[PDB]
RNA sequence: ACCGAUAGUGAACCAGUACCGUGAGGGAAAGGUGAAAAGCACCCCGGAAGGGGAGUGAAAUAGAACCUGAAACCGUGUGCUUACAAGUAGUCAGAGCCCGUUAAUGGGUGAUGGCGUGCCUUUUGUAGAAUGAACCGGCGAGUUACGAUUUGAUGCAAGGUU
RNA sequence: UAACUUGGGAGUCAGAACAUGGGUGAUAAGGUCCGUGUUCGAAAGGGAAACAGCCCAGACCACCAGCUAAGGUCCCAAAAU
RNA sequence: GACAAUGGUAGGAGAGCGUUCUAAGGGCGUUGAAGCAUGAUCGUAAGGACAUGUGGAGCGCUUAGAAGUGAGAAUGCCGGUG
């Protein structure tokens, strides 16, 4: 079976957090929430919770063993930014697209 | 709808080895490269190489006809700004025969990802001795 | 029957609408030719 | 053996138990086919010449009398607006060498 | 400068290669029982013990 | 009554986009580069469709000329000698004789020889 | 034989309002759950946001960022191919490898060979280093009234008609 | 196998190179202005390495058929070492 | 059935495809409308069908009529996204 947990709108560039998601992609569980642990990355804690969060599913929604899980999907998409601006010289002003992001985390055991 | 076209499968290559003493340079050439290429076998295909291998002994013996040996200067760049070097085709054959006659020949072979790979089968050597004799080379006369 | 009506043969045409498309030979220009005074909307001289 | 028929202003080279693709004929679909040209008999023990071998009519039967798949001619000039689309499939007919 | 002309998704993903992170470079403490960083102290309850 | 021209823009610049699929990069997505593509596309079937029928001519004269120098004919004197003696095979059956028959360009070649 | 939310009033919304100008004055953009709020009791991870269940419902990728949900753009997995090669990026020929359809001289990929300097406008002539376009979507240009003239049709006819 | 008359409808009034009879220029110009013919403009295909205007020749569509024109036949590259 | 003809800009002539609406006739639809996604289908072209998924209530066919009738390009307007 697989677990899932999402984090939506989380508010973080998607570019910055496919960063860090390529690491544990693919490790085991217990090995990935080290990695997630201690690394300086900012968005480390956000993935860190969604993971967490997929692997306690697993313990209750689904009743299965959470010292076997590998993380099968991890994955970000993008989100709905916010508009904002920066006056610069001579009356101009520029954009500011804050970015966000819906992180994605599937844990299976392989069954 | 019922041209036979050639595959790897199918082609059976031989060995060849020729004398390249007493001949001329280009009338040699032209008949190698004729022989490189492969278009002196009926199954003959454009898109993949039927042609066979050539061993060329003897290459200090071709000749030129004229005052070729102090003209037919060969000029090469070097990509620097002023080095444009030469080489008379007499100094050459002296120090490097088997360049001549490689160069001679691979001018006339297309320049194409097959145009090499049909230009590494010929061995050119200064002498009349060669190596390769594990392959039994037949020995062509050329006409 | 007002389901199958006819005009006489010979009665009706289709206009001809420029200005749309190259197939026509109307597109482009809509028949007008060049640049000149006889090509701007607006017209040409006054008659005679 | 094999043989050599002129058809549809071309030669083809037909041996028995093969299938054909001709230009359109006449003949309907079930029926049989005579060949009456044939410029090249043999290719075992018997050779012949040309520019007919007096003789020697292959005979096929009517397999199917279709349509090739379309192809559109498509051409245009650049910078004069003159474009032109047309849609073409050729007709045929497919033979079986029966006998030579 | 400005530039001359618009930049594919081929050459950008390419560009984009070498621009990566690496695994922490972790061990195991041998009094936690869980991970850490080599030469670093054990940040779960423990000590360094070198 | 105002049309507000719905459904019918989208049915015909979709048409090309799967027109032209396989093509690189924003030829297989993007309309007008698309289109430009397909219709370059269109001109050069058109051109090669004409090109080939001398590509293939040029193929069976080499493999006829490669098999007549075996038997020690130019390929202009065996044509020569073919067109003298009355046998009027084409180019496309004399290349498949001389590959399947050697048997049989032996004896084209020998009627050939004795027509000069 | 009027529009149907880029349309119809500038305004289907609490618009002549946010705003913007010293002022006279200028001026948007914003529609839609479901038949009925029955608008998620309760359990679990989390500080909360947000989920995963389980329930309401005919439907929850109907959960108030609510009908449908497309293109550019951003990703994740994979079938064939790619690190000695000079590419308006395709077309024609063609091995190998993987599949199996509106069933028909089948679909996907492409080792290698031949041919091949985009589109529009403006010009004697542009591949042009002459102009225009970042891409995608919607909007966008020979029309109506009244007269004149020529042609086709129809009705009467030395008469025709308001 | 065209021509003319009457009527509806246009576009065109920036031309270019080559061959030849001339002016002007310096028997200079890919110059400029006239008479005469061709092609381009509005014309693809083959040749001239490449190449609007030069030589051959005018594409309704299909074919893995044949004969030729300018030009060519040692290899690149089809056909005479 | 025999013979010929069929390059083309500006522009001139003819025949047509498709869109929204109206009249009359004849139909389809919660046993699933339009739309929208895919497909290896048909027509000389514009374009016409059919099958599957989705969606959630309207919509085609025939013959005529009337037009806000078909857009790659206006340093085009608006929105989105690189």
């Amino acid at each position: 079976m697989e677990a899932k947990a999402v984090a939506r709108t989380i508010r973080i560039a998607p570019r910055k957090v496919r960063l860090v998601l390529d690491l544990i992609r693919g490790k085991n569980a217990a090995e990935a929430i080290a990695i997630l642990k201690l690394t300086n990355k900012a968005s480390s804690p956000v993935i860190e919770k969604v993971l967490m969060s997929a692997l306690a599913n697993a313990e209750h929604n689904y009743d299965m063993n959470t010292d076997e899980l590998v993380v099968k999907e991890a994955y970000a998409n993008e989100g709905p930014t916010l508009k904002r601006f920066r006056p610069r010289a001579q009356g101009r002003a520029s954009a500011i697209n804050k970015r966000t992001s819906h992180i994605t985390i599937v844990v299976s055991d392989a069954k | 709808r019922q041209t036979f076209m050639a595959n790897e499968s199918n082609i059976e290559r031989k060995w060849y080895v020729i004398d390249a003493e007493g001949q001329t340079l280009g009338r040699l050439s032209s008949e190698v490269a004729s022989i490189l290429r492969g278009k002196n076998k009926v199954t003959y295909t454009p898109h993949v190489d039927t042609g066979d291998y050539v061993i060329v002994i003897n290459a200090s013996k071709i000749e030129f006809t004229g005052n070729k040996e102090t003209d037919k200067v060969y000029y090469r760049h070097s990509n620097h700004p002023g080095g444009i070097k030469s080489i008379t085709a007499g100094e050459l054959r002296r120090t490097n025969p088997e360049r001549l006659i490689e160069n001679s020949i691979k001018g006339m072979l297309p320049s194409t990802r097959l145009g090499e790979k049909q230009g590494k089968k010929l061995f050119v050597y200064g002498g009349a001795e060669h190596p390769h004799a594990a392959q039994q080379p037949e020995n062509y006369e050329l006409r | 029957k007002l389901h199958e009506l006819k005009p006489a043969e010979g009665s009706r045409k289709e206009r001809n609408r420029v200005g749309r498309g190259v197939a026509t030979g109307n597109g482009k220009t809509s028949g007008r030719g060049h640049k000149g005074q006889k090509a701007r909307s607006g017209g040409g001289v006054r008659p005679g | 053996m094999f043989a050599i028929i002129e058809t549809g202003g071309k030669q083809i080279k037909v041996e028995e138990g093969q299938e054909i693709f001709v230009e359109k004929l006449d003949v309907n679909e079930g029926d049989t086919f005579t060949f009456d040209k044939v410029l090249f008999v043999g290719g075992d023990s018997v050779k012949v010449g040309a520019p007919t071998v007096e003789g020697a009519t292959v005979t096929a039967t009517v397999n199917k009398q279709g349509r090739g798949k379309k192809i559109t001619v498509f051409t245009y000039k650049r910078r004069k607006n003159s474009k032109r689309k047309k849609g073409h499939r050729q007709p045929y007919t497919k033979l079986t060498i029966d006998k030579i | 400068a400005v530039p001359k002309r618009r930049t594919s998704k081929t050459r950008k993903n390419k560009r984009r290669t070498h621009f990566k992170i690496s695994v922490p470079g972790m061990t195991e403490c041998p009094n936690c029982g869980e991970y850490k960083l080599s030469h670093r102290v054990c940040k779960n309850c423990g000590s360094y013990n070198g | 009554p105002r049309v507000k021209g719905g459904t019918v823009t989208r049915a015909r610049r979709k048409k090309t986009i799967k027109l032209a699929k396989g093509y690189f990069g924003s030829k297989h997505t993007l309309y007008k580069v698309a289109k430009q593509q397909v219709m370059k596309s269109g001109q050069y079937a058109f051109r090669d469709r004409r090109q080939r029928k001398r590509d293939f001519r040029k193929l069976w004269i080499t493999r006829i000329n490669a098999a007549a120098r075996q038997h020690e004919m130019s390929y202009s004197r065996l044509m020569n000698g073919l067109k003298k003696a009355g046998i009027d095979i084409n180019r496309k059956m004399l290349s498949e004789i001389a590959i399947s028959d050697e048997k049989a360009f032996a004896q084209l070649v020998t009627k050939a020889k004795d027509a000069l």
